[PDB]
């Protein structure tokens, strides 16, 4: 069977300018497994993101936790982009500031 | 005899045969509860009567090892509580048993024994005496499951007379506790050497555990003549190899059997035995056991006369060799008492390998002239060995004695878990207040002991579940070189270092509040993690990072939000901790 | 409630390469304790587990049993031939009950599918498909193997698990309360969107609902996610009439905070 990613971006700790803090791409509900990830700092691509072990929920579609520590300002937009066989083109999902 | 249950209840007596049954349960089946043993004993006890009473009886002509493994399959069918033993039983014998023997655990997951008040103890003996003994018997063996059985009788004996006189004592826990830490210090080492025993035997044969018995008899028995050595050395290799097979109750026989053949021909083995032989039968062996050395013979010749000089060398080797090496031994050890067993093993292989090449040369007595020159390096390697670590352990103290040698086995092994690590560096480090506290001539043979026991421990649970080839071939190659393989051990560069991320360190607020011995395993287990992510990372480096570390708790742990604290601040630890290493 | 160990094991027919062929990760309830990959070969603790006052060969263990099971995994592959690519999952694992009881889990999935599992009365793996047959019987097949999942889900899981409960209960009974906003936005003319936000928070049970007057105004759309470490996120949305966002307040429900906590609007 194929199953379409759901995207959801959020930070670990409420976002202040200027404070350090992490910031989440949560992929989840996807089959197979093959997948591509990238965060993104105005539009460009960050190197210096990691990743939780590829899991599964009962449903056994799979989720990944991508992360990146970040310093949020008030210009500066972050993404996550993803790739995967059930998609046209990739998905780029904004992070919202915890206003959605 | 028709029935070798009434035979062995017969020369043991019931109350022995009750004691070695119930060892033998317990130490079988490691996990079961105390009342389902006593329980299973009981039954069998009785049994064993009816066979007295008729030796034809139904059953009676059963093999023990039938008897007992039916027994204990009444309850470890139950895969859920007994994991694979029970497929042992779904054997029969003879493979039921070897299948029980493979599945004793060296490591039983069992509760720290906590010692109650004397107050509550006395108590319980009073109460229930036979209950109270059996009960340390049970305790004791479901740990220890080669503990040398007929000993343990003997400790159980000294422990009901620690209970009987110290009870009745005005200050009860000054005349008990004491008592007791003898007992459980005598215990581990005793657990210990008989752990070995077992492992020569099984997993090396008998040849190596003759050559052990040769060598420990002579040093012992100097003035005895090699036959006669050679004839206890056989009489005691039955008896050990019945004790590690689970045949206790003829272990237990056969031992008794040894110690009047030995007080019935005190004129023929040693002049130190009189006492022990006037001791009633469990003192009597353990006397027997620890009795000191004889004086050896006041001139004895050089050994180049028989085993480098005479013409003949070759000769007696090729017509018996293992005779003749074993007189090297048995002449090696009686003029060496001083000497550890084991460094005397390495002495006798050198001087076999030197005899299997030279006696197929041109001119043997040539190539061979310079065989006592190689003994040399032998003592020279270990003296340097205990003389540094002693020097380390004096210099450090305890603990950074252990953190040392935890860093250096973590480089070593660092396939094993961080939990491992500890408890081998822990065992590894007793050798300080052990061996390095006596005399500087006492200090290497002490050493070479402790570490045979301490490295045979590793060995017996890395082979059940191996993590690293190099362990397995330093366990399995020789067992009296295993100490030099250890050491010679440099850092496993085939180790993939584990990498660095945002959760490397992850701590919740529980740190804040353990005992500063929970603290140190914390800082232990971190000296791991930090070896794992830089094999070669240097003692500075290594100090560097633990200091991050040890701010770091000291900072989150006085916070306000504790949680968030670590949430915060244990990625700019692992980026600290980066540093510190090198990357 | 209920405490469950449970192991997640993939493994693919066609890997990228630098990628690995089978990956475990074992949850002691929503909690990552393990991870296991072939191309490491080890299994490790993760996270605070790391720090667990565990015992020796504990881990080595863990490897044993797992290397196992990779080997059965990427055999399963060969019983199918097909063509391909597969994707064979596996949900492994017990949960503890009342009288000292476990209840334990063995079923697989093949392309997103559950498709086998393994009955424990029986000893044996099965299914229904043709892949089932062919992979269940590879198996079966196997010297041993049945018999090693007996003893792993019957004896080692609830034992594991047991042990886990005494050892780790700082890590099983962790508790975060979440760090809350409650933010709006306008949304199309004549609405705005309210969101209540709940971070960093330790178990992952929370309820957020919106109240105005005192009185249920609605629980509003919610979304759920994991922090990397294990603590979790989460959010809930309500549209309301632009001008009215002032009148709503959030409340949120969590082990962490003694009582309920009301969270206003920040400007």
């Amino acid at each position: 069977i194929q199953r379409t990613p759901k995207i959801q971006v959020y930070s670990r700790h409420p976002a202040e300018n200027g404070k350090s803090n992490f910031l989440n791409c949560y992929v989840s509900g996807f089959h197979p497994s093959d997948i591509e990830v990238d965060l993104l700092k105005n539009g460009e691509r960050i190197e210096k993101v990691e990743h939780s072990d590829l899991s599964f929920s009962k449903d056994w579609s799979f989720y990944l936790l991508y992360y990146t520590e970040f310093t949020p300002t008030e210009k500066d937009e972050y993404a996550c982009r993803v790739n995967h066989v059930t998609l046209s083109q990739p998905k780029i999902v904004k992070w919202d500031r915890d206003m959605h | 005899h028709k029935s070798e249950v009434a035979h062995r209840f017969k020369d043991l007596g019931e109350e022995n045969f009750k004691a070695l049954v119930l060892i033998a349960f317990a130490q079988y089946l490691q996990q079961c509860p105390f009342e389902d043993h006593v329980k299973l004993v009981n039954e069998v006890t009785e049994f064993a009567k009816t066979c007295v009473a008729d030796e034809s009886a139904e059953n009676c002509d059963k093999s023990l090892h039938t008897l007992f493994g039916d027994k204990l399959c009444t309850v470890a069918t139950l895969r859920e509580t007994y994991g694979e033993m029970a497929d042992c039983c779904a054997k029969q014998e003879p493979e039921r048993n070897e299948c029980f023997l493979q599945h004793k655990d060296d490591n039983p997951n069992l509760p720290r024994l906590v010692r109650p008040e004397v107050d509550v103890m006395c108590t319980a003996f009073h109460d229930n005496e036979e209950t109270f003994l059996k009960k340390y018997l049970y305790e004791i063996a479901r740990r220890h499951p080669y503990f040398y059985a007929p000993e343990l009788l003997f400790f159980a004996k000294r422990y009901k007379a620690a209970f009987t006189e110290c009870c009745q004592a005005a200050d009860k826990a000054a005349c008990l506790l004491p008592k007791l830490d003898e007992l459980r210090d005598e215990g581990k080492a005793s657990s210990a050497k008989q752990r070995l025993k077992c492992a020569s035997l099984q997993k090396f044969g008998e040849r190596a555990f003759k050559a052990w018995a040769v060598a420990r008899l002579s040093q012992r028995f100097p003035k005895a003549e090699f036959a006669e050595v050679s004839k206890l050395v056989t009489d005691l290799t039955k008896v050990h190899t019945e004790c590690c097979h689970g045949d206790l109750l003829e272990c237990a026989d056969d031992r008794a059997d040894l110690a009047k053949y030995i007080c019935e021909n005190q004129d023929s083995i040693s002049s130190k035995l009189k006492e022990c032989c006037e001791k009633p039968l469990l003192e009597k062996s353990h006397c027997i056991a620890e009795v000191e050395n004889d004086e050896m013979p006041a001139d004895l010749p050089s050994l180049a006369a028989d085993f480098v000089e005479s013409k003949d060398v070759c000769k007696n080797y090729a017509e018996a060799k293992d005779v003749f090496l074993g007189m090297f031994l048995y002449e090696y050890a009686r003029r060496h008492p001083d000497y550890s067993v084991v460094l005397l093993l390495r002495l006798a292989k050198t001087y076999e390998t030197t005899l299997e090449k030279c006696c197929a040369a041109a001119d043997p007595h040539e190539c061979y002239a310079k065989v006592f020159d190689e003994f040399k390096p032998l003592v020279e390697e270990p003296q340097n060995l205990i003389k540094q670590n002693c020097e380390l352990f004096e210099q450090l103290g305890e603990y950074k004695f252990q953190n040392a040698l935890l860093v250096r086995y973590t480089k070593k092994v660092p396939q094993m878990s961080a939990p491992t690590l500890v408890e081998v560096s822990r065992n590894l480090g007793k050798v300080g207040s052990k061996c390095c506290k006596h005399p500087e001539a006492k200090r290497m043979p002490c050493a070479e002991d402790y570490l045979s026991v301490v490295l045979n421990q590793l060995c017996v649970l890395h082979e059940k579940t191996p993590v690293s080839d190099r362990v397995t071939k330093c366990c399995t190659e020789s067992l009296v070189n295993r100490r030099p393989c250890f050491s010679a051990l440099e850092v496993d560069e085939t180790y993939v270092p584990k990498e660095f991320n945002a959760g490397t360190f992850t701590f919740h607020a529980d740190i804040c509040t353990l005992s500063e011995k929970e603290r140190q395993i914390k800082k232990q287990t971190a000296l791991v993690e930090l070896v794992k992510h830089k094999p070669k990372a240097t003692k500075e480096q290594l100090k560097a990072a633990m200091d991050d570390f040890a701010a770091f708790v000291e900072k989150c742990c006085k916070a306000d939000d504790k949680e968030t604290c670590f949430a915060e601040e244990g990625k700019k630890l692992v980026a600290a901790s980066q540093a510190a290493l090198g990357l | 409630s209920h405490l469950s160990l449970l192991y997640h094991l993939t493994a693919v027919s066609s890997p990228a390469p630098g990628t690995p062929a089978f990956w475990v990760s074992g949850w002691l309830g929503p909690q990552q304790y393990l991870s296991y990959n072939s191309l490491r070969g080890e299994a490790e603790p993760c996270g605070a587990w790391v720090w667990e006052n565990q015992v020796s060969w504990y881990w080595e263990k863990e490897t044993t049993d797992l290397r196992i099971k990779e080997k059965l995994f990427l055999e399963a592959f060969k019983a199918l031939g097909g063509k391909g690519p597969y994707t064979l999952q596996g949900l492994l694992g017990c949960e503890l009950g009342p009288d000292n009881t476990s209840v334990p889990t063995a079923k697989f999935a093949l392309n997103g599918e559950e498709f086998m599992n393994f009955d424990l009365k029986q000893g044996t793996w099965g299914g229904d498909w043709p892949e089932a047959l062919a992979i269940s019987q590879r198996w079966q097949q196997q010297d041993k193997a049945a018999n090693k999942e007996l003893t792993f889900l019957l004896f080692s899981c609830p034992h594991r698990l047991r042990e886990h409960l005494e050892r780790g209960r700082g890590n099983l009974e962790w508790k975060e309360p979440p760090s809350m906003r409650l933010k709006a936005r306008p949304s199309s003319p004549g609405f705005s969107v309210l969101t209540c936000s709940a971070f960093s928070f330790y178990p992952p049970e929370l309820q957020l609902r919106f109240l105005r007057n005192g009185l249920a105004a609605g629980t509003g759309q919610g979304d759920f996610g994991p922090n990397s470490d294990g603590s979790f996120h989460a959010s809930s949305s309500l549209t309301v009439k632009s001008g009215d966002e002032h009148h709503y307040c959030c409340i949120v429900q969590h082990a962490g905070l003694a009582q309920p906590l009301r969270v206003e609007l920040e400007s």
